[PDB]
């Protein structure tokens, strides 16, 4: 019985070590995954909205600017209309 | 710490040239017993604990003889015991405490998606102070496990629920009914993933003086607490006012790990590509526009 | 001591009425009153008016020694909620319990939807304490309260 | 004999490392969740800034038709 | 006379079409800031949420160490004995 | 102006070599009439013109014997020549309240900027890029009607508009409203446009043509909104009054958002640093526990 | 009649001219305002998130980073039981 | 002529409201809210399915008989919970009426082809 206890014990230990060894890999890997990952989340996201609000607005200068060129050019037909 | 209380406790009883001894040796006798009885049925464990509580409670009145005063001693006595005893009595290996402690830890772990739009909690965390006391209620339920004794514990319960009422009041400026309350604390627990949660609770239920639990401030808090909790395990879409569709949905195709950042990572390149697109098109009419205006100006200005 | 619970439908003044009965937020009360030289003190459980958490009441009320069910008069629905609360009460709450019901928001009664004689009818049909109350003018409050108190041993 | 102790040891350190990993996990799901809700809300704004943009591009391409019909009306 | 009022009523009519357009214009730009403010808005709190959660993780952490200096100190207090 | 169009029509009527003259002179006759009446009162301005409607329509058919299958199209070309010269004269007459009630609408709508559709329960969901993609155009087609002088292009703007509107129903519910599109749009120079239509639209185009049904239900929606009340919403006055106090507060969200921000940077700048302190304050344990034992 | 009329017309035209003037100043200012608003909205906002999702890590690698460093000294006291 | 009225006019003839057959037919909104301001018509109908539909049809014909121009002809549509004998007693008390089914297209062609030959 003693020696059976010793095989089954050698099984639990070898198997468990390949497995521990696995988890230390997966884990340490993974932190490396997210570190750089949330870096890309971040860096990108900021560079991104900076484009939104620096750009999505750039257009109402037009939102108003078209309505002016529509009022002045509707006017030129009036600058001609007395002529 | 199994070291230290031996001093503090004595400092308390030393004023008594009469009853101090009278209670002390009496206690440590059967208490000496409980190290031997550590292997007896757990129900029997809380049993000779609730017995010894109640028994001193009658006996002092029998020889030594006011209940106006008891609530204040009830802390200290149990303090000395739990200091040596926590180790034997917390989360029994014989029991399922460990098991449901992890069941709940995962249960709440999966709760990362919650908003009080679903629950309609009457708090608004946007104000710095409000979130500061929010944080504190949580810091309290976290710190809840740290305490070896259940008095310091039950005080973390109280104190937490207190940092919750506080935020309830600053956010509302009307105080809170439990219409304005339960979903709050749940909002805090949900945010606590509180540690050794289950076995802490049961350590209290089984080990603490029941009167400080029934009459004391602590009773209502611990109560509505466990309610909030065992409710959380048994949860309804239709109690969230949600269809079976969302209820299954947020947990059904998700919880695949790390995929979420991947998806987010794809998306993110898609959008930034789009805003580069829109922008450069509005630049197309930055130019393509004026040439109409000045063009209808100059090309027509001729005659 | 003496244990009581408070149940109701939400925002019906489940909040309000006790509140008037400005430093902290609205907890359980632990109020001390005596109609005699001997003193009786109270314990009071604030419970979910919100309807989905209307499910867990069992342990709120368990060891408790008294009780209350709130219904609004301008919302017959809170009154029906009240009736179901009663049937549940007599059945699965420790039958040792003592009961009392009132209609509230008695300040805007030009808006009243729940009939006095009807609710007193349903009350006195099941032998209930019935004199309706207001929190704003605070009418039968302490009155309905000494009424409460003549009952406990 | 000695194998059973070293095996207790073969377990516990792993169970610890299991903590380290499992925490990391809950976490990234959640930073991820949060990011998520932001990117959905961001897309939502971007494409609106696009709608007013085709809205305008066509509105000018029409206003050229407007000046052509009206200056056809005046000469 | 007819110069004094007809031509004047026309001048008013046009100055009025004119206010109309500029009023239109402002309220458009204005409605807009309300929208940019809205979409910033729903988001800004989810922006708070990671902040304070990652304030909590730091208080619980500062706390657990505040425990472990105490623990190794008591444990080396158990070693100093004969 | 007077030249080129003089040409397009002289080119136009001679095609018959029969009816070519009759229309021309009758026209310039009632024309001098209505231009004489340009200074005459407004209600008095429309009359010999709609008279001219009914009167031409009858005068030509009894004597002329021409198939009206093509008239379906003749209803169209006629309005251009008239409205071109007359716009200056009859659009927003100074005699009327046109300008004024245009401002009634502009102000009212602006003041209603706080209302949302879920209360009207209109059969839409604009969350979809598509239904809202047509929401935008829904808004713009009703707008451009004012850009064009003629009632042809104008009623074409109304019709095209009413048409791209139920499709939101077809994208969201998928079933084959009025109040919702106008109220978010705030349409320019409305009353004198509306009326430009009333006086100068073809009454027949109002009877048979779709533009008629569209237009009719529109003015229903308009006169509905003008006195729009609590009872068409089914909501109480206590809060209603609050909403009439004014929610204008425009720069305000951004003002408040913009306050918070720096205390929030303040929150995280109030973080990194102690964690950086806790970096150092950390190893000093580990190394400290290291040095003191490395002794022995 | 004219003497009645012309008062009222010089009236609406004057009031309304001052009114145009209001709405003119108001818009040009309000817009200048918002252009600024996006600026101090963005620069800060990104300088906020960007520090954030990358700064709130530091605390994460520390929560995980303790448990081996606690394991280090916990293992370190084990070297001592042999040194007895 | 102009007729004033979801699925029943769908069996008979893009837009839900207007359908040209001349049958120039206009369609009403299912909501109870904006009920007034109805009249522009020389023909009219009234539709019910729920006894509330019946009731609304009652106050609806009670809006119609009073307000309109005198000439217009009306027609009523059933679309159980109510006796037909009741509906028909009501209908003949006030003088064309029928029950209709569009899935089989029962009286779908009919009520229109009977409303047409009525108008002078």
């Amino acid at each position: 019985e003693t020696r059976d206890q010793v095989k089954k014990l050698q099984l639990m230990l070898r198997q468990a070590n390949d497995q521990l060894e696995k988890t230390m890999k997966d884990k340490q890997e993974l932190e490396d995954f997210i570190k750089q990952s949330s870096e890309d989340s971040s860096h990108q996201i900021s560079a991104l909205v900076l484009r939104a609000q620096a750009s999505e607005i750039l257009l109402e200068e037009l939102q108003q600017g078209l309505s002016q060129a529509k009022r002045d050019v509707q006017e030129q037909m009036a600058v001609l209309m007395q002529s | 710490e199994t070291d230290r209380v031996s001093k503090e406790f004595i400092e308390f009883l030393k004023t008594f040239h009469k009853t101090g001894q009278e209670i002390y040796k009496q206690t440590k006798l059967f208490l000496e017993g409980m190290h031997y009885k550590r292997d007896l049925s757990i129900e029997e464990q809380s049993e000779c604990a609730q017995d010894f509580y109640h028994n001193v409670a009658e006996r002092m009145q029998t020889r030594g003889k006011p209940p106006e005063r008891v609530e204040k001693i009830m802390d200290q006595i149990e303090k000395y015991i739990m200091t040596r005893l926590y180790k034997y009595v917390f989360c029994p290996e014989t029991t399922d405490d460990e098991k449901k402690d992890l069941a709940i830890q995962k249960r709440i772990r999966a709760l990362r998606w919650v908003t009080p739009q679903m629950l309609c909690v009457p708090v608004n965390e946007d104000i710095p102070e409000v979130s500061d006391m929010v944080v504190k209620a949580i810091t309290d339920i976290i710190e809840m496990d740290s305490k070896r004794v259940p008095r310091d514990k039950l005080a973390c319960i109280t104190k937490c629920s207190k940092h919750i009422f506080n935020a309830i009041k600053i956010t509302k400026n009307e105080p809170a009914s439990a219409d304005d309350f339960l979903p709050t604390l749940i909002y805090i627990v949900l945010k606590g993933n509180p540690p050794r949660l289950q076995s802490n609770i049961q350590y209290i239920t089984r080990f603490c003086n029941p009167s400080r639990l029934m009459t004391g401030e602590d009773g209502y808090y611990f109560t509505n607490l466990c309610c909030a909790v065992a409710f959380i395990e048994k949860l309804d879409a239709q109690s969230l006012n949600l269809s079976q569709e969302d209820f299954d949905r947020y947990m059904s195709g998700q919880t695949s790990p790390r995929k979420q950042m991947y998806k987010n990572l794809d998306l993110l390149s898609q959008l930034n590509e789009r805003q580069e697109r829109i922008m450069n098109e509005a630049k197309k009419l930055e130019k393509d526009l004026i040439d109409w205006t000045d063009g209808i100006a100059r090309e027509v200005q001729d005659i | 001591q003496f244990k009581l619970v408070l149940l109701g439908e939400s925002a019906v003044g489940k909040s309000s009425l006790v509140l008037r009965f400005s430093t902290i937020g609205a907890a359980f009360l632990t109020q001390t009153v005596c109609l005699d030289d001997t003193t009786v003190k109270f314990e009071i459980w604030d419970t979910a008016g919100q309807e989905r958490y209307h499910s867990l009441a069992p342990m709120y009320y368990r060891g408790a020694q008294a009780a209350i069910v709130v219904y609004d008069i301008t919302n017959e629905e809170s009154f029906a909620r009240a009736k179901n609360w009663v049937k549940e009460l007599q059945r699965q709450a420790s039958p040792n319990i003592v009961i009392a019901l009132s209609g509230n928001k008695a300040d805007l009664a030009n808006k009243r939807a729940v009939d006095f004689q009807e609710a007193q009818s349903y009350a006195d049909d099941n032998s209930l304490l019935f004199m309706e109350t207001s929190a704003k003018t605070s009418m039968n409050v302490n009155e309905i309260f000494m009424a409460i108190a003549k009952k406990l041993p």
